[PDB]
């Protein structure tokens, strides 16, 4: 609603989570840079000691 | 006149039947889980979230 876009039809069980499907459908740059960090925020499995 | 020999007749019918009136008392239908209920196209009714 902040950008005036139509609210998304998100069916049950789509393989794309609705932040991973709204970084492609949004056309801003700063709220499409935060939605890229949330879509690729992962733990980094390193072996220490 | 009651001519006896010219008035007998051989009535031919069957030996045994088993007449069943109602037929849908034999099948036992079921239903899949209504969240997996499918319309005429193979997506599901009430799919959205």
């Amino acid at each position: 609603p902040a950008f005036g876009m139509q609210r998304m039809h998100y069916r049950n069980g789509d393989p794309q989570t609705p932040f991973q499907i709204a970084e492609q459908q949004i056309q801003n740059f700063q709220v499409a840079n935060w939605l890229h960090f949330v879509n690729n925020n992962q733990f980094r499995q390193v072996v220490i000691d | 006149q009651f001519d006896f020999r010219a008035s007998m007749h051989m009535l031919t019918s069957n030996l045994t039947f088993t007449v069943y009136s109602d037929l849908l008392a034999f099948v036992s239908a079921d239903t899949v889980e209504p969240i997996n209920a499918v319309a005429f196209d193979n997506m599901r009714i009430m799919n959205e979230l």
